[PDB]
Parts: structure tokens; C-alpha cells; sequence
RNA sequence: CCGAACG
RNA sequence: GACGAGCUGAACGCGAAUAUCUCUUUCGCCUUUUACUAAAGAGAUCCGCGAGUUUUGCUCACGCAGUCGCAUCUUUUUGUGGGGCU
């Protein structure tokens, strides 16, 4: 699979009840199956008119979790992966001259 | 084969390998069918008993038990395990077969 | 000497860095600190019935020493891994019992860690038997199929009920039934079933 | 081996669009499909339900929440139709 | 609870060190030597002599091995083996004796 | 490896496969020389240390 | 200790028959009694025929065929009950069951495989004690020194050696 | 399977559409069918007797111990 | 074993320790996992309950089924296994 | 064990 | 995601074969020295030996090639849909 050029990639996940689950990629299952570290859960709760839709959804922190392809429905990118010597000399010579 | 006679077991120099002469020369004590050795260096009869004599093959096969002042050895007669192989003779019986 | 020579002194002369093995220190690290994957196991058998060669073997399947092969073929012996001390080697003897825990596969993938004690089979050494039989809760005692039982074998199984421990039975040596002995596949039902019997 | 997956593993580089199956629209190019019918997809942008679209550098969508593909009307079908009887 | 052996040290070896002018290292030898063989034991008599109790052959032999060279590094006269003697009754005496 | 054919020793088996007691005296004397250089070759072979070579031949 | 040996006592019974005491305390304190306890533990076990004790190897040697007679051989000059001889099932070794006290166990591995060219390989275990013969305090025997004695003088010799190594006299 | 480790106990199974039966364990297949003694509906307070539940039919099982 | 991918052996290795169950009902499920199936069928032991109204049970044994299970959240102390280790740039 | 040179 | 026989060079290293020499000592031959004996040690040498690319010398040989940038019945990719309450 190419989500080999995949892991290690922070990645965030939809699943069917449209919960949103942001971790780090560590190892993928025929299945669909997923390794997230860091895993974090983001709901998103109704826009009460008045506030972001960007600035209240409710983030839990899972910790390290592990996703079964069922309900798997849709994975992105989040962001970047998280952080003879030779045979030679030089000696001080003269000049030769010849006269 | 005619040559080589028969073959060796790693059994049967159990004081005939290499140890047993190491041992050997090490205590100025030499195998009955065993070579010679000039040394390498140069008791109380009551208090003491003897219900059995200590032989040389004793003291060359455990060497630190049975001498006061062993020393440059290697060690001593330590045994391979037994070897339950017997040479089948006649190509005929079975590769494998049962040793009466 | 007038000035002593600084020697090394040897001992049993092990090696300068913690070797590579199929698992880190961190996963073993982990695996320590929760009781429920940790297995302690005294390994016991006669004199010579294989105890120091399976222990081997674990190491050889678990660990990264594949040039030590080469340079035990190319001397000419096999490898001892667990029959460290230079003096217990050259008698091809186990002669102090010896611990090691391994960080071994089960069949579900689930890496147990096992803690092997090699032990002594030779009789005069009973003694490490028992502290390795004391620390560890269950024992291995391996019985080589040729020769059957002998004395330390039943001697350390009277040791290992009386400590009320797990008795696993490793019968070793199944080619000298194939090699030395010849016996034919069904004979060799016979005697192995007998060895479990007896 | 089914007819269909056959044909839809061959959609590499293709700039289609998906329905899935709660009503999500997604426009993009397919880097790759496999057996299990799950796509990457490059150059993409997702429009959730009721949602503002979100671009994607590029895109992981499962199989079996898929609803459909829309491909291009530029599609020489009868190309990719062949070979799909032909074991390899 | 201590090791409660199947085996009992029951071959007795008398031990004199070579040279008495090391004795001490000798004991303590002998003291190392009672650090690493559960079987070993030193005892010393009115005799005076450090008497050492091992299972047999082997086992004896390679403490005296490491005995002479593991701990002490003093070469150490050891003489013929003996082992222990126990005293019991035949038919109770006839007689009963005071003190 | 092949060997060299005065390395190969070809009555080395003899020393293994052990005396007969049907050894006449000269002859069993004689294996018992044999068989103490024997073990004595086989023991205390002291290699002695890898400095580098001449080839004679080659070089000439 | 005991008197004979100063080695432990076994197999004894210690009956309490009679102890006439000083009624108050610092009359019968330890250092009244405790050499008196240990004078009739000596007293009433020396004459009650007291024998010695020998611990007994129990002796296991695989062996082929070929040698069980040498086996027999060198164990019956050293004293040894050979219990059995059970041929192995499966194999061409006979395991041995035998008895060959360890004060006669002195370099028997050695020579049993020495008679044998080393086929058979023999394994020793203490297994028990049993009664040294002849009698142990005799003196109606004066034996050798440097020379073993029969069977009717060991045990007055063994406990006789052993005091005189102990510090005793005979 | 470790529905072995439960032979012969009572047991509180959960189906599709919240759904208990409690029942002591008679038996199970590769399927995860479940054959129960003395089952009781905790819906309606009623003991159904000796049932069979279909594999999927299975949300979770509780042990009551 | 041969054909199995690394994930699922990461929950064989989970054995024995305590772990988090959230299936696609959405309850939360705590306790010490004895042994799971390649279905990834599960049994649990110390159990938690935590319903979808915040209701907490206390639960002595759970057997889940896998095909009923959304995730699983496991002790980072076992992220160290072979697998990620091994499969790791480093 | 065991033989050559020299003085 | 992929290919050697023979020689001289490699620079690193001692399965089973072992002879000679030097030195420091003891011992024995014993008039002396060589030439020796046999013990302890400490040192050399010889005759050989294995792997890495260096190619010299093929007298062999090659490129749509063996490999490329798990495939519908309760446990997995053929999902249980629909609505609506705070
Ligand atoms: N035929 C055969 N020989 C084996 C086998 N395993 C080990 N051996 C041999 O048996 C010898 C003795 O086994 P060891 O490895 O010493 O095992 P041990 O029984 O612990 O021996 P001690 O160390 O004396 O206790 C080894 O040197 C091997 O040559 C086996 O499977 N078959
Ligand atoms: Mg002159
Ligand atoms: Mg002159």
C-alpha cells in the first residue's frame, strides 16, 4: 500500500458517526486496521449560532489507539511526522631552485 | 576403511585424550599404556585412612581433589555422552531397524 | 615479579556491550513491570541430557549471533551459550546454574517473558538445582529420549513437587532415535510414549 | 476476481468524483485503488454534509463507505473494458 | 526458609594451606568459596583444620578448582578424602545411666 | 579444503582405535612414542603469530 | 557430637526416666545441668552397644552388555550392592541400580570405566545411612597402619581414626 | 474460544436493539451462537427458557459471579 | 502468524495489562483484557462500564465482540512493541 | 639409551 | 524490486597438519666446544592457509527477464436503513 509512505504521518480520521480522531501512524492492517499515537477525539458538538465552528469542538485525549476498518470511513494528513581519510599529506617544503 | 581399521569414538579416551596426559604430566604420573614425563617442578598414618587405594587414574581424573599441588593443567576426564549407535552391517535390513 | 605484570585476570571473560537481540531494552522494560507476562522456569535434566543445548538454541532464535555460529563451525564446537565460565566450558559441562529471561513468541504473537534458569544436571551439583528451583515457579525438566530417565532427572521431579511447581516435560534428543538407534517411526511411538510413561 | 474492482484498480491518475455513504462529495484524482475497493486520492477537495468544501493535498476514503465514483465523460471505457476477463 | 536440598554434603576433604603465611586468604578463600557453593561447608575441629563438606567427586573437585584459582590464588594441601560418620544404637543398654 | 598430502597423517586412526593387548614389546614401545607425540602435537600446538609472508617462489 | 565420633548422633531415642532437681532456681540453671544433660546423653548412649554409620551412594551406571561383569567387579572390591541390572527399553544400555557406600565411592568412577574402556558411565547420589560392621569401640583388634582392615575392624578403626584426626586420643 | 472458559454459568448477553437475556451458558459455536438455560427477558421480567441467540446477535456478555 | 498483520498481535501483546474498549454504540469499556480472538472477540476482566448517559457499572467479567468494537486504547508502555521498534526509521 | 667434528 | 573460473596484487586474520631455531634456567651426556637429552618458561622462524574489489589473463555468459512506481452468507471490503426529543 502507499499509507507505507504513510506512517510515522500524523493523520486525522472521520469515522461513520462523523467523530473526528487526530494521532501519529505506526502500523495498518489488511482491514483497515490503524495504530494512532497521540490519538485525540474530536466531537463536534452543534454550532450554537454566535461562536466558531473552529473554537469549541470537544477534544477528549484517548492516548494511544487502535482503529478497526468497519466503521473506518475516510483518513487524511494532518501534518509532518513530529520531531575516510586518504592517502595524502602536506608537509612545510622550500622552493627548489635551480642556478 | 581397511586402513583407518575402524573408526574412533570421541568415547573411548576417556584417560587417553589430551587431558588425561596434561593431567598426567602435571602430577609425575603416567598412564599404564600412557607415555613418560620428567617433572616439571622437582600426611599422619593414624589420623589418615584408607579403605581403597588412591589410584593414578584417581588423581587423573579429578586432579584438584586428589593432589596437593596440581598446577598448568587443563582439565581432566570429563566424558561425551554414550553413543547408542552400532554399526549396521548388511544393506538389505532396513535404513532404520531395531538393535536386538 | 619485581614489577607485576597488570593481568588480565581470568576469570570467565564475557563481552564489552550489551548485545542486539530481536527485541529493545525498553520492551523488555515493559514487559518486567506487569505480572502477568512474566514466566520463572529452572531448567533440569540428567547429566548432559540437553539442557545448556535448548537453552542455546532459545538464545540462537531470539538474539543476533549468526557470525558466533560461523566462528563456532569453523573452530569446530557448538555453541554453550548459558556455560559461560571458560573452565565449566571445557568439560562440556554445565556447572553452575545460570539465569536468563527471553523475550519469546507465542503462537497468538503475544511476546511472553520467560525467565530459563540453566542448571547443572551432573549430581554433585544438586545445590545450584534448588536456588533455581526456589526462585522460579515452574521447571523444565528435559529428558533426552535416548537413554530415558536417570537419577538427577527424577531426583530434581522429587525437588520439583516437593516445591509444588509446574513440571514441564521437554524430552531432547529426539535424532538419537533416528540416528543412533534407528528405531523405526513406530518404535519410536513406543519408546517416547514409554519415556512420558516412566 | 470480480469484473468491477478489475476495472476500478486501473483508475490511476484519474480525476473523478465519490459519493460516500452519508452524503459526503469528494472531487480528485486517483493515485490508486485496491482489491478492498479502498482509494487514495491526490489533488482532492472534500465537501462534508451541509458543509464549506476543504481542499486536500491528498486523500485516504475507505471501500466500503464508498457510495459511488463519478468518472470523466472523457473515458475510453472500451479501453479498460478489455483484459478484465483475462486472469494474469 | 533456607534451601532444603535433596543432597547432603557428605564427603568430607581436610584442607592445610601450603604456606600458613596465607591462611587468612585461605579462610577467606574459603569464605568465598562458602559465598558461591550452597553445598560448601567449613568447619573446623578441635583439630584446628578446615574441614570442607561436599556431594562427591566432581563437586569437590571444582571447588577445589576455584578454590585455588577463582578466590585465593594460595595452593592448598588437601588430604586423602573422608566422609561422615553417624552413631546410632543397635539394642537399647541395659542399664540406665545418670549424671 | 584440500590438503596438503604430507598433512593428511594416515596412521592417526591407530592411535585412536586403542592398543590390541596382542602388542609385542618393541611394538607396543613404539606406539607408545607414537601416541605421546601424538597427544602432544594435538595439545600444545602454540601458533605462534600472523607476520607477513615472503613467498619465495613468487618473488623469484 | 556425641562421644564416639564427636560427629552427629543418629537413630537414638533419649528417654526421660528420672531427674532429681534442686528445687530453687539458681540451683538448676544452665551452667548446672548443661554439661550434666550432655554427661548422661554420653553416659547412657555409650552403653547401649553403640555402632557407627556409613552413608551409602546410591550408584546408577548405564552400561552395554559388554561390561556389566567389570561393573560387578570393581563395585564388589569396593563393597558395593549392585540392586539390579533393568535393560532399557529401547536401547542397548542397561541402567544399574547398586548401593556402594561413599567412603567407598573413592575414585569409582574412574575405575569402573577404566576396567570397562569407558562404555559405561556411572552416576552416585547420597541415598542413605546404614550401620558400619564389625564393633566400633572394640579393642580386642590391633590393626595396621597403612593397610587396610577387614570388615570385622573398620568400624572400631574408622571411629578410632577419626578421634585421632579430631584431636582425640584413641 | 474463551466461551469455553464459561461452561455451565449464568451469564447477562446483550443483543441488537438493547436486548439482555440471562441464561446459564449450554453452548456455543464458531458462529458465536449461544444455547442458554432458564434465559430471563430483564425487559419484560420474564424467564424464556433454553434459547439459541444468533452470532451477531451478540453485542456483549457480562458474568454475574 | 503468517498472513496476520502487526496490530492485531498488538493486542495479543496488550495481554494482561488493563485497557480501554470504546465500541460503535459509544460506550467505554475498562479493564484487563485475558485473551482476543483474530475476530478481534475480547475478554476483559475488572470491568468499567461507561454508558452513553455517563452511567458507570461495575462489571466482573466482559467478553466483547470484535465486529461490535470501534477502537481499543492501550498503555503506551507497549508501543514499544517489536513491531514499532523494529519498522521504526532509527 | 644409541653419533659426528675438534682440541 | 537481479549474475565467476585462474594469477598476481589486497589489508586485515590462525577447522588440522608441525618442524626448526634463539634466549633465561634447571637436569643429563661429560675433559672442552660444537653437536645433543628432557623439564620449566620466554621468544622467533619456516611450510602453508580464509574472506572481502584489484583487476591482469575467459576460453563462459546474458536482459517484454525470473520480480515492476487475500477478490459475494452470523467475525471483518458488500456496513441497518428512516425519524426525532435536549
Ligand atoms: N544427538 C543429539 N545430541 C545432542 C542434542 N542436543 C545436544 N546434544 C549433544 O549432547 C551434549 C550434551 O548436551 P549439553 O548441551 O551439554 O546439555 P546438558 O544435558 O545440560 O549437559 P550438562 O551441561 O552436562 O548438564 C552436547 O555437547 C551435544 O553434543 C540433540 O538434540 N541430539
Ligand atoms: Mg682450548
Ligand atoms: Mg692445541
Amino acid at each position: 500500500s502507499k499509507l507505507l509512505q504513510y506512517i510515522n504521518f500524523r493523520m486525522r480520521v472521520t469515522l461513520v458517526d462523523s467523530r473526528q480522531i487526530v494521532g501519529r501512524f505506526m502500523a495498518f492492517d489488511r482491514h483497515m486496521n490503524l495504530v494512532l499515537g497521540d490519538s485525540e477525539e474530536f466531537r463536534r458538538l452543534p454550532p450554537k449560532k454566535g461562536k466558531s465552528e473552529e473554537e469549541r469542538e470537544e477534544r477528549r485525549v484517548l492516548g494511544l489507539v487502535l482503529l478497526r476498518g468497519e466503521e473506518i470511513v475516510s483518513l487524511t494528513i494532518e501534518g509532518p511526522p513530529p520531531n575516510p581519510g586518504g592517502p595524502g599529506i602536506g608537509r612545510a617544503v622550500g622552493r627548489g631552485m635551480p642556478a | 576403511g581397511q586402513l583407518l581399521t575402524d573408526f574412533p569414538d570421541r568415547n573411548y579416551f576417556y584417560l587417553f585424550e589430551p587431558q588425561a596426559f596434561v593431567t598426567a604430566k602435571s602430577l609425575n604420573m603416567c598412564i599404564p599404556g600412557g607415555p613418560k614425563f620428567e617433572p616439571l617442578f622437582r600426611n599422619d598414618i593414624n589420623k589418615l585412612i584408607i579403605r581403597s587405594p588412591i589410584r593414578t587414574e584417581y588423581k587423573v581424573a579429578f586432579p584438584y581433589l586428589y593432589n596437593n599441588r596440581p598446577r598448568k593443567v587443563r582439565l581432566s576426564v570429563y566424558h561425551h555422552p554414550m553413543s547408542l549407535y552400532i554399526k549396521t552391517e548388511d544393506p538389505d535390513l532396513p535404513a532404520y531397524y531395531y538393535d536386538p | 615479579p619485581i614489577v607485576a605484570p597488570v593481568k588480565v585476570k581470568k576469570f570467565e571473560t564475557l563481552e564489552a556491550e550489551p548485545l542486539r537481540t530481536h527485541y529493545s531494552n525498553e520492551f523488555l522494560a515493559t514487559l518486567m513491570a506487569n505480572p502477568e507476562l512474566v514466566r520463572n522456569v529452572a531448567v533440569v535434566g540428567h547429566l548432559h541430557h540437553g539442557k545448556t543445548t535448548i537453552m542455546d538454541m532459545f538464545v540462537e532464535q531470539t538474539h543476533e549471533l549468526r557470525k558466533m555460529t560461523a566462528a563456532q563451525q569453523a573452530a569446530g564446537k557448538q555453541l554453550r551459550f548459558t556455560d559461560t565460565r571458560l573452565d565449566e566450558q571445557a568439560r562440556a559441562m554445565s556447572i553452575k546454574m545460570m539465569p536468563m529471561s527471553l523475550v519469546m513468541e507465542s503462537h497468538s504473537g503475544k511476546s511472553f517473558l520467560l525467565n530459563l534458569l540453566d542448571c547443572p544436571g551432573h549430581v554433585n551439583f544438586n545445590d545450584e538445582v534448588t536456588a533455581a528451583m526456589r526462585l522460579a515457579d515452574g521447571v523444565m525438566l528435559v529428558v533426552d529420549a535416548a537413554e530415558g530417565i536417570m537419577v538427577v532427572t527424577e531426583r530434581a521431579v522429587r525437588q520439583a513437587l516437593q516445591e509444588g511447581l509446574s513440571i514441564t516435560l521437554m524430552i531432547s534428543k529426539v535424532d538419537r532415535l533416528i540416528t543412533e538407534l534407528k528405531l523405526p517411526p513406530a518404535d519410536a511411538y513406543h519408546k517416547l510414549r514409554h519415556t512420558i510413561e516412566e | 476476481m470480480v469484473k468491477l474492482v478489475r476495472f476500478l484498480m486501473k483508475l490511476a491518475n484519474e480525476t473523478v468524483q465519490i459519493e460516500l455513504k452519508n452524503g459526503t462529495v469528494i472531487q480528485g484524482t486517483i493515485a490508486g485503488v485496491d482489491i478492498a475497493m479502498n482509494t487514495h486520492l491526490k489533488a482532492v477537495k472534500l465537501t462534508a454534509r451541509g458543509k464549506n468544501p476543504v481542499s486536500m493535498d491528498h486523500l485516504s476514503v475507505r471501500g466500503n463507505n464508498i457510495r459511488y465514483y463519478i468518472l470523466p465523460d472523457s473515458l475510453n471505457l472500451d479501453t479498460l473494458l478489455v483484459d478484465i476477463d483475462k486472469p494474469k | 526458609r533456607p534451601l532444603r536440598f535433596q543432597t547432603r554434603s557428605t564427603v568430607k576433604i581436610a584442607a592445610e594451606p601450603l604456606n600458613p603465611s596465607e591462611l587468612p586468604k585461605m579462610v577467606e578463600g574459603l569464605r568465598k568459596v562458602s559465598k558461591s557453593y550452597p553445598l560448601c561447608s567449613t568447619r573446623v575441629e578441635e583439630s584446628g583444620e578446615h574441614t570442607i563438606f561436599g556431594t562427591g567427586e566432581m563437586y569437590l573437585d571444582c571447588l577445589m578448582k576455584d578454590l585455588r584459582e577463582l578466590y585465593a590464588e594460595v595452593e592448598v594441601k588437601v588430604a586423602d578424602p573422608v566422609v561422615a560418620f553417624c552413631e546410632t544404637v543397635v539394642e537399647s543398654s541395659s542399664l540406665k545411666c545418670f549424671a | 579444503h584440500t590438503r596438503r598430502a604430507f598433512d593428511v597423517p594416515l596412521v592417526n586412526c591407530w592411535f585412536q582405535e586403542h592398543c590390541p593387548p596382542t602388542y609385542p614389546v618393541k611394538v607396543r614401545v613404539s606406539y607408545q612414542k607414537l601416541l605421546k607425540n601424538y597427544v602432544l602435537n594435538l595439545l600444545h600446538a602454540r601458533p605462534p603469530k600472523s607476520v607477513k609472508k615472503k613467498y619465495l617462489l613468487r618473488a623469484l | 557430637e556425641g562421644p564416639l565420633c564427636d560427629e552427629p548422633i543418629r537413630n537414638v531415642k533419649f528417654k526421660i526416666l528420672d531427674a532429681a532437681i534442686a528445687p530453687e532456681p539458681i540451683h538448676r540453671g544452665g551452667g548446672q545441668i548443661i554439661p550434666t544433660a550432655r554427661r548422661v546423653c554420653y553416659s547412657a548412649f555409650l552403653m547401649a552397644t553403640p555402632r557407627l554409620m556409613e552413608p551409602v551412594y546410591y550408584v546408577e551406571i548405564q552400561t552395554p552388555a559388554d561390561c556389566i561383569a567389570a561393573i560387578y567387579n570393581v563395585l564388589a572390591k569396593r563393597r558395593g550392592h549392585v540392586t539390579a541390572d533393568v535393560p532399557k527399553p529401547g536401547t542397548p544400555i542397561f541402567i544399574v541400580k547398586a548401593y556402594l557406600p561413599v567412603v567407598e565411592s573413592f575414585g569409582f568412577e574412574t575405575d569402573l570405566r577404566y576396567h570397562t574402556q569407558g562404555q559405561a558411565f556411572c552416576q552416585s547420589v547420597f541415598d542413605h545411612w546404614q550401620v558400619v560392621p564389625g564393633d566400633p569401640l572394640d579393642k580386642s583388634i590391633v590393626l595396621r597402619p597403612l593397610e587396610p582392615a577387614p570388615v570385622q575392624a573398620l568400624a572400631r578403626e574408622f571411629m578410632v581414626k577419626t578421634r585421632r584426626r579430631k584431636g582425640m586420643s584413641d | 474460544p474463551e466461551l469455553k472458559r464459561f461452561m455451565d454459568k449464568k451469564l447477562s448477553i446483550t443483543l441488537n436493539a438493547n436486548r439482555h437475556v440471562s441464561g446459564t451458558l449450554r453452548g456455543f459455536d464458531q458462529f458465536m451462537n449461544l444455547v442458554l438455560d432458564a434465559t430471563v427477558d430483564e425487559k419484560l421480567k420474564v424467564d424464556i427458557g433454553m434459547v439459541v441467540i444468533r452470532g451477531n446477535s451478540i453485542q456483549t456478555i457480562e458474568a454475574l459471579e | 502468524a503468517k498472513g496476520i498483520g502487526i496490530p492485531v498481535k498488538l493486542l495479543h501483546e496488550a495481554e494482561g495489562h488493563v485497557v480501554t474498549v470504546e465500541l460503535k454504540s459509544g460506550e467505554m469499556y475498562r479493564g484487563e483484557l485475558c485473551d482476543a480472538e483474530d475476530n478481534m472477540n475480547c475478554q476483559l476482566k475488572d470491568v468499567t462500564a461507561t454508558g452513553r448517559d455517563g452511567r458507570v457499572t461495575q462489571l466482573a467479567h466482559l467478553f466483547i465482540r470484535g465486529s461490535r468494537v470501534r477502537f481499543f486504547i492501550i498503555p503506551d508502555m507497549l508501543k514499544n512493541a517489536p513491531m514499532f521498534k523494529r519498522i521504526d526509521p532509527k
